[PDB]
């Protein structure tokens, strides 16, 4: 055992492309639909929750996840590749930042951690590029809430709502329809499960939707993040 | 032989209504012999203000770093560090050197621009964080330091009312130390203005 | 073993290139225009944003216009997550300039050093290189202010006016017909703004389309300010230039 | 295709067959064989005299690990070496850490894995050995076969090389006939017939007989070599059997 | 300093005097000796304060990104591990003395963690300048299984031995009760000591200090 | 750089016409309590050499375990391993006195006085001394510790020089060696009254013998 | 096309040593079942000794992870034992950091995203196994969690995995639809067993007798395997009713 | 501290004190010194408890790990990782253990490890401060194959020695029983072995 892979398998073809990163975002495009839209008191994200068995227990696969107290994350793509960049980020946001500041970091910077270890992926020696775009939602006090999409390259933009994966195309643009700058918290729920039912095939409720967000504090501080219930995604269904 | 009394001096801050005040002597020495009278110890990054006790070398080294991490911090997070944050910035800082400390006696002082809270801390030379509302001392005549502010100071005092305590509180300490004076510097710092006096004090 | 799957990054072509540089150039060439202007009394750094949606959060999006200290700034074309790995390599080069020698570090020299780290990619370690030119807008007090780029070869030189990303040819041509020795940095945001209106290859040329920044002296006792332009501002001065 | 050119590649099979390659470098060596018998094991092989400047008795094949282990491979005689100084080195840290001698299902997964290993790189090359070997240990007689992939199993009789066929057919025999089970002296006969048995698939060249067992009542559970009487009483009731 | 904990019927309960020294002098009056693990574990400290206070701060860190991979409350166990460990592998030079006490899946647990890695598993422990002073009080009137109220005022007791009695020990009595319903963090618990009135006033008026030069700066 | 803990006393031996005598008590002493009463201190090395070993019991149980393995390790790839390529006493002296000698180089040293006495292929009495620093030496006599000052001076009686070996019977030898076995446990504080005795002949073999007791002891003159 | 020979991404956005790693899992023609009982869980695997030369009794693709972890594998038996060697040494290096025993998902989380490494990482290859993880977990309760060469993992109320597993599962699916609970509503897991292998003999159409099971059993601070004669049981109890 | 282990008919049984002290404060009088590395596999320990502990749960982790892959190790097996740490590290360690277990083939076994890390497998070994007292009493008064309720009385009468005479050892004495019935907890208080 000789890690002998000390050379790019991520370059430059002869048209400027990087071919593994383009194939990255292809493998993105097949994955399941998330979205997020970003509120004036709160940011939402959501995403279907796709059983690959009725026997498997979809409530022990979670696809959102807690980054820190006040940011959230949720993917499309494959998971694994996910799961690893959570632990990462989580860890990150401990080492590199709250050991020395003794607080949290901004989305932004979180965000821009998350994004360089994801650029290493790109022209780190042996490694194929990561096969998820994320999208952060996060609240800081100086910053307030906001919304992040992170690609495979390390690349990442602000968003005030995107959608990626499966249906995003379709998805954005009945988010440009609905979207406004004097959107409340549950405007903008109830537009992320108007927006969410397009893109879902089969059963639609709380059981198969994941939907989180990030708003007022849950009672130092408290939590900002707080993931919805089965039950009280259920009850926003019926004034749908 | 005792590093953190070889080239003395010393620091005091304290808490006011609505305002911070800190100050320091002058002084720089090799034990008995006097060679600088203009070594001030106290600096800013930005509104917070760190005032450094202790062996000299490492409070020049000490500032240099602490100018190089808060100007890497305002890049990143694209606003300056507050007082709180800086604290605890200095308290690892110091600890990261456990077993091989710089041998100082930092002082924090600063207003929290966004809720205009005056905030003040200490540390030993392996950054534990005395967190005290009231005054924080440090340097080769702490001990006069505290005794001194211990019995003038008083609680939300107007800023040109805390200027006469920390002033009288720094001079009358210094000239019970063999180590300390030369000149004195005092700090006053409200949210937005910062009014700096050099103080006339006995030159022995 | 490995050496199967191995592209050679560091080579030669029979003509004398590096493979890997010149295609590197070729994905710069499609990135959003960038365009530095030198002026007696400041700089002017402009930079067309590309893609965008109505969605898009513009003022809190860096992209184009980054920080690097206090005098010098950076235009950036290519991969944004390539120049964010190099920019806080010279934050830090700057910085450690800065604790050494207690003097904020001359812009050529930060140039240098991040234009040797671009040619260390090129000859050796077998990895890709940076998909990035820079366009370095500074000052210091020994040139006073300067333009400079670097791009994938580390190769670096200094310029009046200058253009990186799409549309280069056009974009420069354009500036050598109207730049001029005695200019100032009012008519440089104009010629800047101009070019990229010209060479664009959207519609039209829109603030939400745009990061501008400017580096000027012009300010109370001689000292050097940058000016990180908001969005609003930016729609402002597009409107005092008259191009919408 | 291109999926056999390297190690540790999935062809679409799921296949690794570079593995599948090394198997055939097994095939193509001598015949060894071993035996379990009531409280031991007997181990054998085919050592073909390419020429009569072979000096009879001193190209020894079969292996010792430890005190109480037995090693017999067919195929590429270095790698079944490389791989019994690595069970070696593998006996000699269980032993010092926890004083007792390896057992020899520990020992079994300890070869086990460091073949395996050589399934899971490119920059290396499977083993082209299979081993036969086992021994006596505190739970009694074991013996172990195990293949370049990495995979072994605990067997009744074993048998790998030119003439595996062969001596299957003849261990089946064996273990049919003697359900109460075998001594450990009729093994070491048996032992010499398989060998003489399976000797029809290399009759060209003749060859040269090599024995060894452990046992818990003929040799204190130690691995020794069939020497000698012993020796010439086998060869001679094998040389019976053929005619 | 004067640190303790007790096992009660329903839980735990932690106490801790408020008095920071640095020699013979008093640096801070009300510091917190009580300092977070987990949402269920918390520790008291003693020792070398820099070393106590970061020796907590990263296994709470490290227990933090432990309880978010596997969703579930970390035990007094894991924490007082990590602790042990750590300790154990700087030979002493890390002066932290911790009393370790939380609420698991498992029921309540009280520990006492020394400088060189040895613990000890207990209904109740002592440490500090103090421990004996309040161990004597402990001695005297611990009973297992108390009911809340009396164990709070038995910690209470303690910590006020340790207070009046030894001299690195003073200021204020903070507690903290943990139970499975609840965590209550009581700072302070306690005033055993007024602060000292002072009859005269000895601030100066303005204009009384000579000074040389003024700058002003505005930000 | 370490110090001894539980210790062993005395390893005494002397060479005679056919081959070599080693003897050492059975006492394992943790100071001056006499803790440990059953320790074998002679450890035969195949059927030709046996190991004497005094000082630090913990560094013998290590080097009792790199002669165990060392038998181990000849035997592999060896079919001559109980013949012609077996262990002969100078190769197991040899590898102790390069261990020994490495030890003490890094500052680390077996803190033991070692004797390996046996038997060559052709014959030869091997008889020979190493200790902590790699000190080697032989002689007619050799003893280690206490026993030099002692035994050496009673053993050296029968055989003071090399021209006396061929002279001296094993009954004459052993008898040497038992009397002074006793001499060192009237004199010896931290010797024991049970041993352990080796021949190693040229002709008979090796003759290990457990549970020997000093006798015949004279005490009576005490009483007055 | 050499991105089907290492893992990185073809143009589809495909990993196809991966899925290929997913064909090599079958290559055993070994079906494998896990259930959940109220305080048990219970794993059974076909058993197929074809030469008459094995010990039947080192054929065996159950292990004994921790006492309360036990981990069928459904794949080739050296990337079996690599993956049941290294869980065994993350189970006991838990216990020490962490002063309890791992979790049976925490387990399977932590052989997963190993799992997920050899998928991102070129030099070393995946394993052409899928690891099924079963306990009695002190908070939990009982507990089945599934890992695969992708990196996948997840908890499952009952699985089944192998050639057939198709229709195990609809065999499973079919009888929780119908009791409407994610368990084996029975107190023995002696009856937890026995359904087990009724429900596998229905499935696949095949009779067993005693060497064609292997049987793991889960219980709260134990998992144990069963023994040929402790199945023949099993089985009498069945045919009886 | 005063601990011993010794072999009996039925198996053996680890007995302790349990008193830890700092200098003459007795830091807790309520110490469990009989700490178990695998089921019937347990240890006494005296020296340092910071090293006694750290070698102990290393020890359990060895144990667990060839548990995992070898089945249940001997008491031979568990005095030789204890050994090994001991000895390799003896400049840094101070640790004097006693190692007991029982296996149904070899039975009751008792190995001591002093401080320099040899290892004596004993009928019954006797350690720590307070065992200096008891040397006399012990050797007197032990024979091979005691019943379990004299093997508990020459336990419990050598250890309410050792405490009387030991400053260092005191409080109760904690017993650990190993047979092959199972494993046995006992404790007897002052009140009881005081008055004996
Ligand atoms: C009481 C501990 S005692 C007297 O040993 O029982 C107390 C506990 C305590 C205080 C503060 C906190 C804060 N979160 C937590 C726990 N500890 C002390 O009083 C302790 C001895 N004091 C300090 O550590 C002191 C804190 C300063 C902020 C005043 N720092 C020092 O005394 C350093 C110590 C030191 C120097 C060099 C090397 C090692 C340790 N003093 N100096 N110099
Ligand atoms: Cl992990
Ligand atoms: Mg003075
Ligand atoms: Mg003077
Ligand atoms: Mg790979
Ligand atoms: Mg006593």
């Amino acid at each position: 055992m000789t890690d002998r892979y000390s050379f790019s398998l991520t370059t430059f073809s002869p048209s400027g492309k990087l071919g593994q990163i383009d194939y990255a975002l292809t493998a993105v495009k097949q994955g399941v639909t998330s979205l997020g839209i970003k509120a004036t008191n709160g940011v939402v994200i959501a995403t279907e929750k796709k059983s690959s068995s009725p026997l498997a227990m979809s409530e022990t696969l979670s696809k959102v996840s807690l980054l820190t107290p006040d940011i959230g994350a949720v993917y499309s793509g494959m998971g694994p590749d996910y799961r690893v960049l959570v632990d990462k980020s989580r860890k990150v946001a401990h080492t590199s930042y709250k050991r020395i500041y003794g607080e949290y970091p901004p989305t932004k910077l979180l965000v821009s951690e998350v994004a360089k270890i994801m650029q290493e992926a790109t022209q780190s020696g042996g490694v194929r590029p990561f096969g998820v775009s994320l999208l952060i939602a996060g609240h800081d006090e100086f910053n307030g809430f906001s919304l992040y999409q992170v690609d495979p390259s390390g690349s990442y933009f602000p968003w005030k709502a995107t959608a990626i994966g499966k249906g995003s195309v379709a998805a954005k643009t009945f988010l440009e329809k609905r979207w406004n700058d004097e959107l409340e918290l549950e405007d903008a729920i109830h537009i992320a499960l108007l927006t969410l039912k397009e893109s879902v095939e089969g059963e639609f409720n709380g059981d198969t939707i994941e939907l989180a967000i990030i708003g007022d504090e849950n009672p130092d501080k408290g939590p900002r993040f707080r993931k919805l219930t089965s039950q009280e995604i259920n009850d926003r269904l019926e004034a749908l | 032989s005792d590093p953190s009394s070889i080239n003395g001096g010393i620091v005091v801050a304290m808490t006011g209504k609505d305002c911070v005040a800190i100050a320091c002597d002058l002084r720089l020495g090799s034990q008995s012999l006097g060679v600088s009278n203009k070594f001030e110890k106290i600096f800013h990054y930005g509104h917070v203000f760190l005032g450094i006790t202790g062996l000299a070398t490492d409070v020049t080294t000490l500032n240099e770093m602490f100018r190089y991490k808060t100007n890497l911090y305002k890049l990143k997070e694209e606003r300056a560090i507050e007082p709180e944050t800086f604290t605890q910035l200095v308290s690892s800082s110091l600890y990261e050197r456990r077993f091989g400390p710089y041998f100082v006696g930092p002082v924090v002082a600063g207003i929290n621009s966004k809720s205009g809270k005056p905030f003040i801390a200490g540390f030993d030379l392996i950054g534990c964080i005395d967190e005290a509302k009231d005054f924080i001392v440090s340097g080769t005549a702490s001990d006069q330091l505290f005794g001194m502010c211990e019995s003038l100071y008083e609680p939300n005092l107007e800023p040109e009312d805390l200027f006469e305590t920390i002033s009288q509180a720094l001079l009358n300490a210094a000239d019970r130390d063999a180590l300390s004076g030369w000149g004195a510097v005092v700090y006053i710092i409200k949210k937005d203005e910062v009014v700096k006096r050099y103080l006339k004090m006995r030159q022995d | 073993g490995s050496r199967r799957y191995d592209s050679r990054t560091t080579i030669f072509s029979p003509e004398g290139r590096l493979y890997q540089v010149e295609y590197a150039l070729e994905s710069i060439s499609h990135a959003g225009t960038a365009i530095g202007i030198m002026a007696s009394d400041g700089i002017v750094l402009a930079a067309e944003r590309k893609v965008t949606s109505t969605l898009l959060e513009q003022d809190t999006s860096t992209e184009k216009l980054y920080k690097l200290n206090d005098k010098i700034a950076v235009a950036v074309a290519g991969l944004t997550a390539d120049a964010e790995i190099l920019i806080n390599t010279a934050r830090i080069h700057a910085q450690n300039y800065l604790k050494t020698y207690n003097e904020d570090i001359p812009v050529e020299i930060l140039v240098r050093r991040l234009s040797d780290i671009k040619q260390g990619y090129t000859q050796h370690g077998g990895l890709r290189p940076f998909g990035v030119s820079f366009i370095y807008a500074g000052y210091d007090d020994r040139y006073g202010y300067q333009l400079y780029t670097s791009n994938p070869s580390g190769n670096y030189t200094g310029w009046k006016a200058i253009s990186v990303g799409a549309n280069t040819s056009a974009a420069q041509t354009l500036l050598q017909m109207d730049y001029k020795d005695d200019m100032k940095v009012d008519d440089a945001i104009e010629l800047a703004l101009k070019t990229l209106s010209k060479t664009t290859d959207s519609s039209a040329l829109t603030y939400d389309r745009l990061e501008f920044a400017t580096i000027r002296k012009g300010a109370n006792d001689g000292e050097v300010y940058q000016k990180i332009f908001k969005p609003q501002e930016i729609k402002d001065i597009l409107v005092k230039t008259g191009i919408t | 295709t291109g999926y056999d050119l390297s190690n540790s590649v999935f062809s679409p099979d799921g296949r690794n067959f570079q593995v599948e390659y090394a198997v055939k470098a097994v095939e193509n060596g001598t015949t060894s064989i071993g035996i379990k018998c009531n409280d031991g094991v007997v181990f054998a092989v085919e050592k073909l005299i390419t020429s009569k400047l072979l000096v009879p008795q001193k190209n020894v094949k079969i292996q010792v690990v430890d005190r109480h282990i037995g090693c017999v491979y067919s195929g590429l005689i270095p790698d079944g070496r490389h791989l019994v100084n690595r069970g070696r080195e593998e006996a000699a840290s269980f032993k010092k850490l926890y004083k007792t001698p390896i057992p020899i299902p520990a020992f079994a997964d300890r070869l086990g894995q460091y073949v395996q290993a050589h399934t899971l790189y490119n920059s290396v090359r499977p083993f082209g050995v299979s081993t036969i070997f086992g021994g006596v240990d505190k739970n009694g007689a074991h013996l172990y076969m195990l293949e370049p992939s990495g995979s072994y199993w605990g067997y009744k009789g074993a048998a790998t090389g030119k003439g595996r066929q062969s001596a299957k057919a003849e261990l089946e025999k064996l273990v049919d006939h003697h359900p109460e089970g075998l001594s450990a002296r009729e093994a070491v006969k048996q032992a010499a017939k398989i060998i003489y048995l399976a000797h029809e698939d290399n009759k060209e060249k003749d060859f040269e007989l090599e024995i060894s067992w452990c046992s818990l009542s003929e040799t204190n559970g130690l691995h020794k070599f069939v020497k000698g009487d012993l020796l010439q009483e086998a060869i001679d009731f094998a040389q019976k059997e053929i005619n | 300093t004067t640190i303790a904990g007790v096992v009660y019927k329903d839980g735990i309960v932690l106490g801790a005097d408020t008095r920071a020294t640095e020699g013979m002098v008093v640096a801070d009056k009300n510091c917190s000796k009580i300092h977070f693990i987990s949402p269920n574990i918390y520790c008291c400290g003693a020792g070398t304060a820099a070393d106590t206070d970061m020796t907590t701060q990263l296994i709470s860190s490290n227990l933090e990104l432990h309880s978010l991979s596997t969703g579930r409350l970390p035990r007094v166990v894991t924490a007082n591990r990590m602790l042990k460990q750590m300790l154990f592998r700087y030979q002493g030079y890390i002066g932290a003395a911790l009393v370790l006490g939380g609420v698991d899946v498992t029921g309540p647990h009280l520990y006492s963690i020394y400088p060189h890695g040895s613990t000890d598993k207990l209904p109740y422990v002592t440490m500090g300048s103090g421990s004996l002073a309040a161990m004597a009080v402990f001695e005297d009137k611990f009973r297992p299984d108390m009911e809340e109220e009396e164990a709070k005022n038995l910690v209470s007791e303690a910590i006020a031995a340790g207070i009046f009695n030894d001299l690195g020990s003073g200021g204020n009595i903070d507690l903290c009760v943990i139970s499975k319903n609840k965590l209550d963090f009581l700072r302070p618990y306690t005033v055993p000591n007024k602060k000292g009135t002072r009859l005269g006033r000895y601030r100066c008026e303005k204009g009384t200090t000579a000074v040389l030069t003024e700058k002003i700066t505005p930000l | 750089t370490q110090q001894p803990i539980v210790t062993g006393t005395s390893v005494i031996s002397m060479k005679y016409d056919n081959g070599v005598i080693i003897a050492a008590d059975n006492l394992g002493s943790y100071g001056s309590l006499l803790r440990f009463n059953g320790v074998e201190r002679l450890i035969p090395v195949g059927d030709n050499t046996v190991v004497g070993i005094s000082g630090d019991i913990s560094d013998m149980q290590h080097i009792e375990r790199l002669l165990k393995d060392l038998v181990t390790e000849n035997a592999y790839d060896n079919p001559l391993a109980d013949a012609e390529e077996a262990l002969e006493p100078s190769y197991i002296f040899e590898y102790l006195a390069t261990v020994m000698y490495q030890r003490r180089s890094k500052m680390n040293p077996l803190w033991n006085a070692i004797i390996v006495a046996g038997v060559q292929s052709n014959g030869d009495q091997f008889l020979r001394y190493v200790n902590l620093l790699g000190v080697t030496y032989s002689s007619p006599t050799l003893a280690t510790g206490f026993g030099a000052h002692m035994a050496n001076p009673l053993l050296r009686k029968v055989v003071d020089r090399e021209s006396d070996i061929p002279k001296t019977t094993v009954q004459v030898a052993e008898e040497a060696i038992v009397n002074a076995m006793r001499v060192l446990y009237y004199r010896d504080a931290r010797s024991s009254r049970n041993f352990s005795l080796a021949i190693i002949d040229k002709n008979t073999g090796l003759t290990f013998k457990k549970n020997l007791q000093v006798e015949n002891m004279k005490w009576d003159f005490a009483k007055d | 096309g050499y991105d089907r020979h290492i893992t990185i991404f073809s143009p589809e956005g495909r990993l196809y040593q991966v899925e290929y790693a997913f064909k090599a899992t079958n290559q055993t023609n070994i079906n494998s079942l896990a259930v959940r009982g109220k305080d048990c869980t219970v794993v059974i695997s076909q058993k197929k000794v074809p030469d008459k030369l094995l010990d039947p009794t080192t054929v065996s693709y159950i292990f004994c992870i921790s006492r309360t972890i036990g981990m069928v594998v459904n794949g080739p038996i050296p990337d079996a034992r690599n993956a049941a060697l290294r869980a065994k040494a993350e189970a006991a290096e838990f216990r020490y950091k962490y002063g309890y025993d791992m979790p049976c998902d925490v387990l399977a989380k932590r052989m997963a995203n190993l799992s997920q490494i050899y998928t991102q990482r070129a030099y070393m290859r995946p394993l052409g196994v899928i690891l099924t993880f079963v306990s009695v977990d002190e908070e939990l309760g009982p507990s089945i969690y599934k890992t695969d060469p992708a990196g996948y993992y997840v908890g499952y109320k009952a699985t089944a995995t192998g050639p057939k597993q198709q229709e195990i599962t609809t065999n499973l699916e079919n009888h929780f639809k119908k009791s409407k609970i994610d368990h084996i509503n029975e107190e023995s897991w002696e009856k937890v067993v026995e359904f087990a292998i009724t429900h596998m003999i229905d499935a696949l159409g095949t009779e067993f007798s005693k060497n064609d099971l292997e049987v793991g059993v889960a219980t709260k601070d134990k998992f144990f395997t069963l023994s040929a004669e402790n199945i023949e049981e099993r089985l009498v109890a069945i045919a009886e009713q | 501290t005063s601990i011993m282990a010794v072999t009996f008919k039925d198996g053996v049984i680890l007995g302790a004190d349990s008193r830890t002290t700092t200098g003459a404060y007795i830091a807790n009088r309520v110490t469990d010194k009989l700490t178990r590395v695998h089921d019937k596999i347990w240890c006494c320990r005296s020296g340092s408890a910071a090293d006694t502990q750290a070698i102990a749960d290393i020890v359990q982790y060895h144990l667990e790990l060839y548990t995992s892959q070898y089945g249940t190790p001997s008491t031979e097996t568990a005095a030789s990782v204890f050994k090994e740490l001991c000895y390799e590290n003896k400049d840094n360690l101070t640790a004097g253990i006693i190692v007991a277990g029982y296996d149904d083939k070899n039975k009751g076994e008792v190995y001591t490890i002093p401080l320099g890390g040899s290892v004596h497998k004993l009928p019954y070994a006797i350690a720590g401060s307070g065992s200096t007292f008891i040397y006399g009493y012990c050797d007197k008064n032990f024979r091979e194959n005691m019943s379990k309720e004299e093997t508990v009385d020459f336990i419990k009468h050598s250890l309410s020695q050792a405490i009387k005479w030991d400053g260092s050892s005191g409080g109760v004495i904690r017993m650990v029983v190993l047979t092959a019935a199972g494993v046995e907890r006992l404790i007897f208080y002052p009140d009881e072995y005081e008055q004996l």
